[PDB]
RNA sequence: GUCAGCAUCAGUUUUCGGGGGCGGAAAAAGAAUAAGGGAAGGUGGCUGUUUAUAGCCCUUGUUGUAAUACGUCCACUGGGGACUGAGGACUGCGGCUUGCCAAGGAUGCUGACAUAAUGGU
RNA sequence: CUGCCGAAGUUUCCGGAUAGCAGAAACUCAGAUCAGUUUUAUGUGUAAAAUGAGAGUUUCUAGUGGGCCAUUUUUGGUAAGCAGAACUGGCGAUGCGGGAUGAACCGAACGUGAGGUUAAGGUGCCGGAAUGUACGCUC
């Protein structure tokens, strides 16, 4: 049993057998669909523009 | 290439001081590691906070505000020598922060053979006006009339014709 | 007269080696055109021989070939290493190669 | 880039150290080479310091039969294939093959002022030396050593200068020619889209 | 016959659920870092993120000009070889340790596809005293369905958060054998990584490391 | 050397020298 | 699957080349100098178990069978059950009439010879 | 995880001195 | 001296990504930089070095600093367009260019082209 | 029997791209377009001045959920090259649907040559 | 002839017995103990969490009992060297890459091979690898 080591990352086959969830995976997602909130402090802007 | 870090840490809080005070450095280092590490180093030769004592609240990369406009930097330095104490002042001309303090390292490892362990930097300010400016090289650069002849412009070996190595 | 030649010419210029050990299996083979190792990415899997003449008349011929496939660049320069089915003999060393244009991909 | 069976490079301008390097790798790749114009190839640092050196090289001489020590050659070709053998693996039969495969020369002989020259550009003194930077010339430093063909060769050099620029003329008026003709026909600018 | 693939497919669909509640985890903390962080800048606050309870140390020196002080706790961390891999609880406890092998190890945190990759490329378990790599889920649950790890995202979640028995996986992931870097360490490798080496401790740099090293 | 001394010195020359900068 | 040899070269004795009185057949070297037994570079190569060949086709020819010493048509016969496994050779003092009788034997029985035209 | 408030926590800017 | 690196003359970028367009020095820095803008929308205004550059013979009167938009608006103007392209330079350049992504068959042509081209070969005696 | 060429795969690996999430000052810029401020290395004008017959800098609004760089991720994807083929009926873990499969280690399609190719000494 | 295991390199008492390192035989021990290691606590020492490893003893029988080099502390110093300890290292039983060459320098520790990638050091030529990129100094 097991006579050659096959990469999971490599081998869809492989990956099927150990991880019985890649088949629904769903890797991208869009959520910045809003209005982006444009979110920083006046206070936090003048100390990051210090000196 | 380095990257301007601003830098934000105090000590741990305690019975003694339920709020310390946030020190603020602003710092250049390649990463962050680095950044936090020489932050930590010059708070504890300036303030004697102690580095296990202490915490890092806040950490944030600067970019330059304005990098597409010419501008004059002016940075005061404390070198170590082989009497490990001097202070000077220098002015470069560039379009940003960074690169005003990357032409400085170069310079003074080109000239006094410094390293980035010599050399601490102290203040780093934008010089606005020419009455201000005083190294002459950069008045000369802020001439009205600045114009000059290019310098030193220099596989497929074997060229069969000789090199213009001219207008 | 220059209705031939589909090939790119090549000089066998040493071993594969360090300072003081020589691998004679894989030989540095520059190709001349080449001039960067983007460049020899084209000429990787390409086929180079080794064109050279004998006394003996094997099979009514005066010229034999040693075979041989590019396989991957070495340095910055443009040189390739070249993997030839007999180890090229030392004398070889700046003589001329011939680097096929099959198999090719374009 | 690419080589011929034989190379002819013009050395005048050229650095010493700097073409011999190139040729020395050339040699070994496989090439014949052929540096002509020995006598005007340039090195770095004025004139009495590189005279020194040379001196201080004819230093160099045993007690024991002055004939068996170093062979102190004072022609610029030979100062010049000093310096590429010294850049050549010279005491195997590869090295000895690759020196045997130049000949330099000085001026420039007939058997080669009827062919193109080539000229290095990693080698030349216009692109190498810092302008006002202080640089000798093997010619005049070979003739203050005991060189005593200076003058014999910028004499066949004149010469060869104007029975050269006389066949110049001679072509740049064919050319003059060819190219009044070029444009003259039509089909040149009828589809010169292919950008010829 | 049927019961045994009746009860193998339910467990199929059992470590499904779980590997998917284990990546919304991962997402919802990502996330919430993230609205802390924007909140407090917003309200010109500081957000200060948690210590990481895992690291993941390389070793960077042979086994050459050691000495015997260093020796051992390499052999406590199972770093018997140059570029060998391991999974360490950060914590007080190991600070002290770290400190001391600066010269001879590198580490830092380890995100997910860190973890997620070598698990899976070089993912070799301790089964019977022997290096068994991990090429099916029945080969982890034999040896931790003890502790409820059922497959390789189980063991990848007990590494990653460093779980109740963080101790029993650490211990039970032979330690991962690296290859030389893919393109070289730096110029100067053994200065510490602070001064332009490659040496200590170098906190979100472990995985450009490693991504080099798979 | 080129001068009148050679630049290259002998290898217990060089140790005492590393000596000799210690102490 | 093919025979494939970990080593073609012999292992000779040290300076074996430049004394005829030492002979060529191995011997370990028990110098405590000995830079050969150090294995330092441009030396010879030492006899190392790690030289030893693949189980499955040790003692095999390059046919892929193994050479069986025969001396008479009795010794053939023994060959009857492996003669797609071991391949018979004469013995070299087996006379010209047992030659011809022991190639025969073994071709009827399908038995390889290693050298049969001698003799 | 954890927050720290700058209310009344106003952060000084420090540079080293000579 | 023809070339003089000063603001309103416009250069060739020949080192980059940006290799083989035309810009023009907005801004001087010092002696080993410069900054550059264009008109064309893929040539963003950014600092250069003088290594990266070669300086062309046509220079436009342009006040310093000016912003991308002006720039543009005197490029415009003053027509430095097709004003470069009137030189012998460019036109080389150009004529290298479409030679470079010529295909096979149109090398075919241009050898019939050139062979008709050369068959007159007919001069007055 | 020897030696080649190609395809579809498996293991190790190297090298180019393409697309898409997420993150930072929810990049900084920038452009276009409305306020106000300042001036110059002072333009038109008349050495001195404040956008006119050039323009620049600073702040704010807007176009904005702007773009891009960068970090990071994809159980997203498209190619090129090299080395390797260990094991030998069937079991196993899986996938697609009794069957089929890239799923516990290479097969298929062809050639050339035997007076030579390979392997030797 | 091949294979496996593999030191001591010196205490402590009178040439030695001893111990130490290496093995063998026979026992018990896995809800157990160890450790050239780090934390925690009590006042550098003592005591109880981390991590690693199955951990113990009894018998008996080989070999070893030198030195060299270097670091740090320290004792005096002295024309200047150095001299005296301690300290753990390196060599010693050990080839390999680099340092042009090398007992002591930088890497690295070894079955036979294929491929890939690196360390130290390097990329003008001898010499495998950029007559690379950017900024300065120097005649």
């Amino acid at each position: 049993a097991h006579v050659q080591k096959k990469n999971p990352l490599k081998n869809k086959a492989v990956l099927s057998r150990l991880n019985p969830y890649a088949k629904a995976y769903k890797a991208n997602v869009k959520i910045n669909s809003e209005k982006t909130p444009k979110a920083a402090g006046e206070k936090f802007l003048s100390v990051l523009h210090e000196n | 290439a380095l990257k301007e870090y601003q830098v934000v840490g105090r000590k741990v809080p305690t019975e003694h001081e339920p709020v310390p005070k946030l020190f603020r450095m602003r710092l250049f280092a390649p990463n962050e590691s680095v950044a936090k590490s020489r932050y930590w180093y010059f708070l504890k030769m300036i303030n004697k906070v102690k580095k296990a004592t202490g915490e890092i609240v806040a950490i944030n990369e600067i970019s330059e505000p304005k990098p597409l406009k010419a501008k004059v930097f002016g940075i005061w330095i404390r070198y170590d020598s082989r009497s490990g104490t001097h202070n000077m002042y220098k002015e470069f001309r560039d379009t940003t922060r960074v690169g005003a303090v990357e032409a400085m390292y170069a310079d003074m490892a080109a000239r006094h053979r410094a390293r980035f362990r010599s050399i601490r930097i102290l203040k780093v300010v934008e010089v606005e006006k020419k009455e201000d400016v005083r190294r002459n090289y950069v008045k000369q650069l802020l001439n009205p009339h600045l114009k000059f002849p290019l310098p030193h412009r220099r596989k497929k070996v074997f060229a069969p014709h000789r090199p213009s190595t001219f207008y | 007269a220059q209705g031939h030649r589909l090939y790119v010419k090549a000089k066998h210029l040493s071993f594969q080696r360090s300072k003081h050990v020589i691998h004679p299996g894989t030989s540095i083979v520059k190709i001349e055109g080449c001039d960067s190792k983007e460049e020899a990415q084209f000429y990787l899997g390409k086929r180079v021989c080794y064109v050279y003449k004998s006394s003996k008349a094997v099979r009514g011929s005066k010229i034999r070939v040693i075979w041989g496939t590019i396989a991957r660049p070495h340095g910055n320069s443009g040189a390739v290493r070249a993997r030839f089915v007999h180890n090229l003999p030392a004398k070889t060393f700046g003589s001329s190669l011939r680097v096929m244009l099959y198999p090719s991909n374009i | 880039s690419e080589f011929q069976k034989v190379v002819v490079i013009d050395a005048k301008g050229h650095l010493l150290g700097r073409l011999a390097s190139v040729v020395a790798k050339q040699l070994l790749g496989g090439q014949k080479v052929v540096v002509v114009r020995c006598e005007e190839l340039n090195i770095s640092g004025h004139f009495f310091r590189n005279k020194l050196k040379y001196l201080a090289y004819l230093r160099k001489a045993c007690r024991y039969n002055p004939s068996r020590g170093a062979f102190h050659f004072r022609a610029p070709s030979r100062i010049f294939q000093k310096a590429v053998r010294g850049m050549l693996p010279h005491k195997t039969a590869r090295g000895q093959a690759a020196l045997e495969h130049l000949q330099a020369v000085e001026g420039i002989p007939p058997p080669f002022d009827k062919q193109k020259r080539v000229v290095v550009p990693a080698a030349l003194r216009v692109l190498r030396l810092k302008p006002g930077r202080k640089y000798c010339t093997v010619g005049r430093l070979s003739s203050e050593v005991g060189w005593k063909y200076n003058d014999i060769v910028a004499k066949l050099e004149e010469r060869r200068k104007v029975k050269s620029a006389a066949f110049y003329q001679a072509k740049l008026a064919k050319q003059k020619k060819i190219a009044s003709a070029k444009e003259a026909s039509p089909v040149n600018q009828k589809l010169s889209q292919f950008g010829y | 016959a049927a019961e045994k693939k009746s009860a193998r497919q339910k467990k199929r669909e059992l470590i499904a659920k779980r590997a998917e509640a284990y990546e919304a985890e991962y997402r919802a903390a990502e996330r919430e870092q993230i609205e802390l962080a924007r909140k407090a800048r917003a309200e010109g606050n500081y957000f200060v993120p948690h210590e990481p309870k895992l690291i993941f140390v390389v070793r960077i020196r042979g086994i050459n000009n050691i000495p015997p002080k260093a020796r051992k706790i390499m052999q406590l961390l199972r770093l018997l070889q140059i570029n060998n891999g391991i999974f360490v609880k950060f914590n007080k406890a190991i600070k002290e340790m770290l400190q001391v092998v600066e010269p001879y190890v590198t580490y830092g945190i380890p995100n997910h596809k860190t973890v997620r990759e070598l698990i899976y490329k070089r993912g070799f378990g301790k089964v019977n005293k022997q290096r068994i790599p991990l090429s099916d889920n029945a080969i982890i649950e034999a040896a931790l369905g003890k502790y409820s790890i059922l497959s390789v995202e189980d063991l990848i979640h007990e590494i990653y958060t460093v779980g109740p028995n963080f101790k029993q996986a650490a211990n039970f992931l032979w330690p991962f054998k690296l290859s030389s870097p893919l393109g070289g360490w730096r110029e100067r490798k053994f200065k510490h990584f602070i001064e332009g080496g490659d040496a200590g401790k170098r906190d979100e740099h472990i995985n450009g490391l490693v991504q080099k090293m798979l | 050397s080129l001068k009148k001394k050679s630049k290259r010195r002998t290898t217990r020359l060089r140790s005492r020298i590393e000596k000799k900068a210690a102490e | 699957v093919n025979i494939i040899k970990k080593r073609t070269k012999p292992f000779k004795r040290h300076q074996s080349d430049r004394f005829k009185r030492v002979g060529e057949s191995w011997r370990k070297p028990r110098g405590i100098d000995s830079c050969v037994r150090r294995r330092f570079r441009g030396t010879i190569s030492m006899p190392k178990i790690g030289y030893g060949n693949n189980k499955k086709t040790r003692y095999c020819m390059p046919n892929g069978l193994k050479a069986f010493l025969v001396r008479n048509v009795s010794d053939v016969e023994l060959l009857l059950m492996h003669n797609k496994t071991y391949a018979a050779e004469i013995a070299g003092n087996v006379s010209a009439r047992k030659r011809v009788e022991i190639v025969e034997k073994a071709r009827a029985l399908g038995v390889k010879v290693t050298n049969a035209g001698a003799k | 995880a954890h927050f720290v408030s700058t209310e009344n926590n106003e952060p000084v800017t420090l540079h080293p001195v000579a | 001296f023809k070339r003089y690196v000063e603001v309103g003359r416009v250069v060739l970028v020949t080192k980059g990504e940006y290799t083989g367009k035309l810009a023009v020095i907005v801004d001087i820095v010092d002696h080993k930089r410069a900054l550059i803008d264009s008109p064309c929308s893929e040539f963003p205004r950014q600092v250069i070095r003088y290594g990266s550059v070669v300086l062309t013979h046509i220079v436009m009167k342009l006040p310093r600093g000016a912003r991308s938009g002006i720039v543009a608006k005197k490029w415009k103007a003053q027509d430095v367009c097709n004003k470069w392209a009137s030189s012998a330079w460019a036109k080389k350049l150009e004529a290298k260019k479409v030679r470079s992504q010529l295909n096979d068959f149109d090398r075919f042509a241009v050898m019939r082209l050139k062979k008709q081209r050369r068959e007159q070969v007919n001069v007055a005696v």
